[PDB]
């Protein structure tokens, strides 16, 4: 709760959807109504929705938190069916954003005992996985048309093992996991580099440099992770000049991972930066290679491309 | 069908975690009494009756066999949870995968300390037995000292050698996806490591070494690779020829 | 209390026990040599060692003697320090494994009773 | 009433933890099967419905508004518990207080890392 | 597994049969069909079973894993009935191996669960203690004889305080702990001398002599273990007279605790040894005294009576 | 019988832990609602009514007495568990035996520091 | 636990005893960071009282955070500032203990009834560092701060 799901999916509609050639569908399921109003009016301004003509490229379906369980249990199907039409009756690349697909599951659990069922683990209905499967298996590209779905997924009490999120993992092709722990340090988006995965992260797909860099970043991050609690007690003095040197670059990479979002200007108090893939790989490549060992950690905190942290480094003088 | 007609089959059940969920679904809806995690009392019997059908038939019954590789997903490492508890006890052993190992660079993310095969050598060829025993001993010694690594700023040459073998071997245990190698190629690269030839190479290079060395022996030294099978083990000749190859090669590798 | 937590802390504190354990061994060896060279030389985090001398602080011959005594003392103190520190970590591991198993038991029972309550009210 | 007549009202719900306990009672006595922690399945809905009623109206609707400050008691400081998280997942942010900051003399005992506003500077004057 | 368990069991059978006339019963609670056939054919090859002449000393009762809970919950009972016959009808001292007691509790749990009962703490059946008490009590010394039970114990989640293990502890009088570390030191049987314990280790029961020796061996061994640290770091060169003797003696005792099992012959090519309780007590008693200090370690390794230690030594020079 | 007839008796209950488990087997079979460690609500009364019966009568009721030495097994010295605290809340003090002291050879293994006697001093001999 | 938990909202002042404190010999085993009072206000108890009470509580909370470190390395890696907090905290802990009349049998001390002013005074002084020269045990099981001194002298 409150780590960035919605900000991040707003960022994605802003970058991916605005440039998208084809229709888009947004289903607000069990979320905030104010958010609905926020989005609607933002899309009218960007012209993505046009109220005066037929240029609208996004259909909206809403079933928020102020509605009863049956509605919240069925809205996502409503959203989903609209998207399905555009898919089959056009083949056209359809974008589908759903926030938050957990509400379909929570809604069910909500009327489960009145339906006569013995509870399953953690209070959920016994048909959770089947219920989820018949729904999710419709959210899919097919030979006829392709749907690029982005589903915000709530995680009860922050526990990723909770029946609901846990059962959602296999329905995906790439998962972006957010952490309160990271958010708590000011790193945003609060993504967990050691828990986010993607089917296409394979050297025979993103190529070798991309793959290698990524693997390189996760290893330096996992190294540091496993030392934190240790030197926290014992002290840094025993770390060899080579080890303590990695702890510097780990921390830099950690921060270089943050990025001001257009959509989060009201919260960062910073101008949103957007970084191209190639410049992303170079920035990280370079950090891993000792290059910016001479810049201060804060240089890397909340910037765009690597060049910005070099700048910032200078400004830090006074 | 294969097991009973002198043929051999391999079966992977991916996953048994989900079959258990489906079965629990039906059991609760049928109002049967729920237990731990809401599973029915006969959940263990579901899997046991499945996995026991996997078997090695005697010569009188054709000699066929069925091997089974059942998968289980744990939640945040909890191997004591209900279904994992059950399947761990039914099976003849476990290959444990870990996230921490994965991101550290260890892939397959197999945990060599915790995984087991009660069958062990019984189904390992002599050549692999030979090199594997040494490697399992060395790695075991490594695990013991592996913590003193980053803080032992004055470790004796003895414990310092344990560490070097241990990094070396760990690296030889790494392996690219979708490229299963032949047993002879496995002993050959393990041989390198367990014979100390890579104790000088820098750890970061070992992965590049293995790939070059292996491509080289596969090309020029087929004859040696076949001998490694024939002899069953590392013959006195094979053991000399390897020594020549790795030395020269390594030398060229660090030119 | 939380299984996630306790498990983390256990991983840390178990590492800390070994590291510290090895520091005790290093310190012990260094001290041993020193001790031997103690008398001969008297003819010509390390506990509160550094602390002591500094708090109170407010050619050749002397330099050599001082340094010789100092090293002996330092390595002795650090050996003690780590010996105590690894001992503290062991005790703490033990006490956290207990906690981990109490919580583990209670959790299992709690989820069980929730399930039965909901089944029984049907 | 204020909300829908161009006036602005603030409501404090002190506290929603006790309300949930009273609901749970009523529910169980009505013979509705208990769910997680004994609470009924729809405990989120119980609170969700309520808090969505706090809103900002547009000028066509009078431009009035209802602002809410629900209060939730944790046990032993766990903000990642069922109820707590249910409510956090409804409101537009949360102010989390702590006894350890309180006793260290940080009063108000606000924990900056765990507290947030989902409205940001849009709710501040330019000055602030 | 991999710590000599099937070999220990097989020896005990053969040892209790030769020295007491009583047979053994082996109850496999949720046996895995594969390990069961292996245990069978390994019993045949060790001789404890005979597919031909009536020299078979063990009766096997198998409750396999593919069987419904009630079957696996009953098998210990069945095997217990067989064992009762030898006690109450033939007056023998029967041995009853139950592998493993944990799977008897689980089947217990699963049965109760199907029977619609409310589970108790940690999920076990409401009747855990009674289910346990009614099987275990049948295991005792009666006027006609006795049943002694060797039961394999799995400890769930490594938690000795789990309801399952804590219930079993209620009825155990001793524990034999098999260890991989000891196996690795080639010590067979791989019995850890400081973990394994017994209730009847009281002078009022095994007498004052036995007691004092046992304590003596336990102590010498605890001291040695401690010295390890110093030995390696401060070097094993500044050990006082008293300190070097402990280390040398400790190592003789430790090696004298190994012993060629009569069942091992088939592979070890060495005659198995069954040591009488007098030779055992006396043997370690003398080592403790230092009477055999003038002998090389390897003289005590894999021998029998104390006599055999001296013998081997002279030969090894 | 002894207590009410001017005689003195000593009862030893070995042990109340096992009795509580039997009572738990009865309760769950009766489908009474499980609570801490799956014990019924009344496990406290189960021991309280019992131990209140040990007492010291004055001279007008014959001056007899009944002394009770109930026995409770703990798991890994956890004297904070439900049953152990329950009996601690009934009796007049406790003798604690530590696993550590015993294994270390100290017998009897009493933890003088954590053992108490709420009403024994007055009954201790002047010589002591 | 449901019961106690639900009971806290019905009270104006709470005294939360502790098994870990009692075990240390501290009696009454009151937890100085978990017992509160609605009267604890500067306009009710006056600023002097309020200040000292908040002072004590902050040093006890500060000590408490240091415990995580003390536990493994001990006090050797503490700054000289930190140590200071640890010495006073520990004299505050003990000086919170007090012989009750009703517990004479178990403490082996005569009961003490300390007047408010005298309570403020003693705690103020420990906070000031006024007694940083007395040994902890001096402050255990006494009445007014004066007795801590007398007890200190006796120890020598
Ligand atoms: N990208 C970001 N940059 C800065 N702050 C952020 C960012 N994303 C989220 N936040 C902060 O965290 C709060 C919670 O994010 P939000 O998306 O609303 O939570 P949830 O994931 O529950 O939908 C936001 O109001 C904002 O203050
Ligand atoms: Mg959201």
């Amino acid at each position: 709760a409150g780590v960035g799901k919605t900000v991040l999916i707003m960022e994605l509609i802003n970058n991916v959807a605005k440039a998208h050639g084809g229709y888009s569908v947004f289903a607000g399921v069990g979320e905030r109504t104010r958010e609905g109003n926020d989005l609607y009016h933002e899309m009218i301004e960007s012209g993505v929705i046009n109220l005066k003509d037929a240029t609208s490229k996004v259909a909206l379906v809403y079933g928020q938190m102020n509605e009863p369980p049956g509605a919240r249990a069925r809205v996502a199907l409503t959203g989903l069916t609209v998207a399905e039409y555009f898919r089959d009756q056009e083949g056209q690349d359809v974008l589908l954003f759903i926030d938050n697909i957990f509400r379909f599951t929570q809604a069910g659990s909500e009327v489960s005992a009145l339906l006569g069922r013995i509870p399953s683990a953690v209070g959920y209905q016994p048909t959770l996985a089947t219920d989820m499967g018949t729904m999710q298996e419709r959210i899919t590209t097919t030979k006829k048309g392709s749907i690029t779905s982005v589903q915000a997924i709530y995680v009860p009490a922050d526990d990723l093992t909770d029946p609901a999120p846990a059962t959602t993992f296999a329905h995906l092709d790439a998962t972006t996991v957010l952490s309160r722990a990271i958010a708590e340090l000011g790193i945003y988006p609060a993504v967990d580099p050691l828990d986010s995965t993607s089917r296409i992260m394979d050297p025979n797909i993103v190529g070798s440099e991309h793959y290698d860099v990524a693997r390189g970043v996760q290893k330096i991050l996992q190294d540091y992770k496993s030392l934190q609690d240790i030197i926290a007690i014992l002290g840094m003095d025993e770390l060899s000049e080579e080890d303590k040197l990695t702890v510097s670059r780990a921390r830099k990479i950690q921060r270089f991972l943050s990025q001001p979002f257009q959509v989060a200007e009201v919260f960062t108090g910073h101008l949103g930066k957007l970084v191209p893939l190639k410049e992303t790989i170079k920035g990280f490549q370079q950090i891993l290679a000792g290059e910016y060992d001479h810049l201060p950690e804060q240089a890397f905190y909340m910037v765009g491309p690597i060049e910005e942290a070099v700048a910032k480094a200078d400004k830090l003088a006074e | 069908y294969f097991r009973d007609n002198g043929k051999h089959a391999l079966i992977i059940y991916d996953d048994l975690s989900k079959q258990a969920v489906a079965y629990r679904q039906m059991s609760l809806l049928l109002r049967r009494p729920p237990g731990r995690e809401a599973y029915p009392g006969d959940v263990f019997y579901l899997h046991s009756r499945l996995l026991e059908r996997a078997a090695k038939m005697n010569d009188a019954f054709g000699g066929g066999s069925l091997t089974a590789l059942p998968v289980i997903e744990t939640q945040a490492g909890d191997v004591s949870a209900y279904i994992p508890t059950n399947v761990i006890s039914i099976t003849d052993g476990q290959i444990f995968l870990e996230t921490e190992l994965f991101y550290k660079g260890i892939r397959p993310a197999i945990n060599v300390g915790l995984s087991v095969s009660r069958v062990g050598s019984a189904a390992q060829t002599r050549a692999m037995k030979q090199v594997a025993g040494t490697m399992k001993l060395e790695l075991a010694q490594y695990r013991e000292v592996a913590a003193f690594a980053q803080f032992g700023s004055d470790l004796d040459a003895a414990t310092q050698q344990l560490l070097s073998r241990g990094v070396r071997l760990t690296e030889l245990l790494k392996q690219g996806q979708y490229s299963p190698m032949a047993i002879e190629e496995q002993v050959a690269v393990i041989y390198a490591g367990v014979r100390g030839y890579l104790d000088k190479l820098e750890p970061s290079k070992i992965t590049k070494f293995e790939n070059a060395f292996l491509s080289h022996v596969i090309s020029q030294h087929q004859a040696l690779l076949g001998k490694i099978r024939t002899d069953g083990k590392i013959s006195e000749e094979s053991d000399a020829k390897l020594k020549e190859i790795v030395t020269n090669f390594l030398a060229g590798f660090e030119a | 209390a939380t299984l996630k937590d306790i498990t983390r802390r256990l991983k840390s504190i178990k590492n800390i026990q070994k590291i510290t354990k090895s520091m005790k061994m290093v310190a012990a060896a260094k001290y041993a040599r020193a001790e031997r060279e103690l008398k001969p030389a008297r003819v010509y985090l390390c506990g509160a060692i550094h602390s002591s001398v500094a708090k109170q602080m407010k050619l050749a011959n002397i330099i050599y003697y001082s340094l010789k005594e100092s090293t002996t003392s330092e390595q002795s103190a650090r050996m003690t320090a780590m010996d105590n520190a690894s001992k503290n970590a062991s005790e703490m591991i033990d006490k956290l494994t207990l906690t981990f198993n109490r919580t583990r038991q209670a959790v299992i029972t709690k989820e069980l009773i929730e399930i039965i309550s909901g089944a029984a009210a049907l």
